[PDB]
RNA sequence: GGGAGACUUGAGUGCAGAAGAGGAGAGUGGAAUUCCAUGUGUAGCGGUGAAAUGCGUAGAUAUAUGGAGGAACACCAGUGGCGAAGGCGGCUCUCUGGUCUGUAACUGACGCUGAGGCUCGAAAGCGUGGGGAGCAAACAGGAUUAGAUACCCUGGUAGUCCACGCCGUAAACGAUGAGUGCUAAGUGUUGGAGGGUUUCCGCCCUUCAGUGCUGCAGCAAACGCAUUAAGCACUCCGCCUGGGGA
């Protein structure tokens, strides 16, 4: 939802107007991944959509690796807020 | 909220009284289930292109409604609509 | 010429039997767009509108 | 185009191949001849000819070869630089060699180099050894040889500046 | 993705040369400018002009053809590669077509030709053969 | 290569749009087949190269009116569309993936490939529970034939369908791994974008991404490929090293 997306963007934006950044993208990808997991458990035969879920997961992983290699302080701050591992 | 157009064919022999109660009933189903009936109007009484539940005529009634995709108004209309003897057939379509 | 585009209609209501009638043949079959001139996008919309009209008794399936 | 006249060309039969066309009555056997022609002074050519008899096939091959002469750049007894000639299966590597080392070439390559006037050259056939294609591959390599003066002129340099 | 912009530059020249294009453009880099300059002064290309833009700049190369539009450049080969870097010592510096061509070598004295490298008695990474 | 900065083109986000048999779930429509019931009706019907088996006077086939049930979706429909591939075609709704085009607000190389692992994977097959119209391995009968464990005919079970769990193979093919850049043209078509005309409709041009055909340079053993390369290049992976035995 564009409303839920924007409100997550504002909560995690590194500054005013920041749509693109590891924190914003990862957080939006985090609620996208959670919602698609709920869909997945209800529709266990929807293999085509599951592939979209997996690509979202790999993109989130890649952005997390970039954030960790770039600023470990930010990386730790973010994963706590989103409750990642 | 998404916009739906509902058109159902009432059996052509229904009484005027029964039709009014019928039309009122299926607006109340949608209102009760989180849907705003932006309009509902009898369109035409037409000959059918083929026999439908034994009938070759029907009174087409169009409902324009709005509701969240999550709400059960459309599903509830469809459920009660199929059981109803007066309603021959119906279709629910999204509109712009 | 694409009749749908010419008339400047971007919504094809399946209740419009008048419009839909010119796009079916004798026996009620859907005409190819190469025979009617309609464009590919409009042909798909017409097909849905006709099929929805048939299910609601506004157009016949056969004959 | 190198004019055959004014040159004392010599001929070398590289290969004589007996070839068959199958016919209703049996087989029509002919001879296909591959000949290299050259003046041993930097001009060499090759040609093919077919006939029912070997002498007639060679004559046609010789006449074809004279019409297809090419000039080979030559520094002293060897070629200006390394070159790889490729045609079909044939793949011929040719290198400059020190004075007096002879023509270290095999097969049809020897005929082309000797009739062209190259006396010292190292070569290796790396592809198929079908005589027609190695001969063709050789000339493709020789046509890639460049003269220092022509290279210098094309680059706007003196031959010393290039080297 | 593009992993060897130098090899891309050499190939753009090779492909443009094949069809005898008058000019050619490439995204700029210091090493690409170094290579273009060497081609310029060694007589392989006619000219080189530089364009200042917003991304990384652009280098325009003017290809050179002789009388009858004979190609001055025969071919260009990338020697050192991302997959296999090639290094030569001062005594290993290559001669390309017995000196009728050039090798572009990157040294601690800069990017220079094979002639220059063995004059200074230094080696380095062999970038490309040009003949 | 390492370290500290800077950058915006690659990559991604935002914003604005576009198309779609992409997937999953739950409903639903007509045509037709079969069976069933009831009239009408009378000796055939069905089938082959020709026949017979078979069905029918216990009333067939045909025809009319209905009822049941399953499976598949005519026309549209198109080197058309979508998907990683396998694949996806009635209609409606719910949930859901991806792609494409503008814009250039944001991030600032975050990228590519990817052994091992994991996931998906036609059809047949397997397990449990349903369903079963049509079709049909097996099988039966009738033919053909020298013989026929076939082709042909009449039947017909599994299977084909659904749920769930296995299987993991196909000339699973473009018999062509993925990413990137570069290198004549012509002409279709699908979805976009921009402008110049056109009263609109549309035409004209520019362009992006697909999808085809034709065709240079180059490539190729040849056949052929050719901006959707099999051309010119760089990166990473898979794989090959005479045939048979395998
Ligand atoms: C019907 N007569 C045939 C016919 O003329 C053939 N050519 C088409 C002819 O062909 C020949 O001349 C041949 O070439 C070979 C030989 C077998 O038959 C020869 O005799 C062949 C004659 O016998
Ligand atoms: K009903
Ligand atoms: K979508
Ligand atoms: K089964
Ligand atoms: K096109
Ligand atoms: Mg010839
Ligand atoms: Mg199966
Ligand atoms: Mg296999
Ligand atoms: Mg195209």
């Amino acid at each position: 939802s564009q409303e839920r997306k924007n409100e997550i963007i504002k909560e995690y934006a590194r500054h005013e107007g920041d749509t693109g950044s590891p924190e914003v993208q990862i957080a939006v990808l985090t609620e996208d991944i959670n919602q698609l997991n709920e869909h997945a458990r209800t529709h266990k035969k929807d293999h085509h959509s599951y592939r979209g879920l997996m690509k979202k997961i790999g993109h989130r992983r890649n952005l997390l690796a970039y954030l960790r290699k770039t600023d470990i302080q930010r990386y730790r701050e973010l994963i706590q807020r989103l409750g990642l591992r | 909220d998404t916009k739906y157009e509902i058109m159902y064919i009432i059996r052509p022999n229904i009484d005027e009284e029964a039709k009014t109660a019928l039309v009122e009933r299926f607006d109340t189903i949608l209102k009760d289930n989180g849907a705003e009936v932006i309009e509902s109007k009898d369109w035409e009484k037409r000959r059918l292109a083929y026999e439908m539940n034994g009938f070759r005529e029907g009174i087409y009634h169009i409902v324009n409604v709005t509701s969240p995709s999550t709400a059960g108004a459309i599903n509830e209309f469809d459920r009660l609509a199929k059981i109803n003897d007066d309603i021959i057939r119906h279709m629910i379509v999204k509109v712009e | 010429v694409d009749y749908i585009a010419a008339n400047h209609i971007e919504y094809i209501d399946y209740k419009d039997t008048e419009l839909l009638k010119r796009f079916i043949s004798e026996r009620g079959k859907i005409l190819p767009r190469r025979v009617t001139g309609t464009g590919a996008k409009n042909q798909r919309k017409l097909t849905i509108a006709i099929k929805r009209a048939r299910i609601m008794g506004l157009l016949p399936f056969v004959s | 185009y190198i004019d055959p006249k004014h040159l004392e060309l010599e001929d070398r039969v590289v290969a004589i191949n007996r070839v068959t066309k199958v016919v209703k009555g049996g087989r029509r056997l002919r001879f296909a001849a591959l000949v290299v022609v050259g003046d041993k002074n930097g001009h060499v050519g090759f040609g093919t000819g077919k006939a029912q008899e070997v002498p007639e096939a060679i004559r046609k091959a010789i006449e074809d070869a004279k019409k297809n002469l090419v000039e080979v750049p030559m520094v002293g007894s060897t070629i200006p630089h390394e070159v790889i000639g490729v045609f079909g299966g044939g793949r011929i590597l040719m290198k400059p060699a020190v004075e007096g080392s002879g023509v270290a070439a095999g097969g049809p390559v020897r005929a082309v180099l000797e009739l062209a006037g190259v006396a010292d050259i190292t070569s290796k056939s790396l592809g198929s050894n079908t005589p027609i294609n190695v001969v063709r591959a050789t000339v493709e390599g020789l046509k890639q040889l460049k003269r220092a003066e022509e290279v210098a002129a094309l680059r706007g340099k003196s031959v010393e500046e290039i080297i | 993705v593009m992993t060897d912009p130098i090899a891309d530059f050499l190939t753009r020249i090779r492909n443009a040369n094949m069809v005898k294009h008058e000019t050619l453009e490439v995204p700029a880099s210091k090493i690409k400018r170094d290579i273009a300059e060497i081609l310029k002064r060694e007589g392989f290309i006619r000219d080189v002009e530089y364009i200042e833009d917003d991304k990384q700049g652009v280098i325009r190369v003017f290809l050179k053809y002789g009388k009858n539009e004979e190609r001055v450049i025969t071919n260009l080969k990338r020697i050192s590669k991302p997959g296999l870097r090639a290094y030569v010592k001062a005594d290993e510096v290559p001669k390309v077509l017995n000196g009728l061509g050039i090798a572009i070598i990157s040294t601690s004295e800069g990017v220079i030709t094979d002639k220059e490298a063995r004059a200074k008695n230094i080696g380095g990474e062999v970038i490309a053969y040009v003949w």
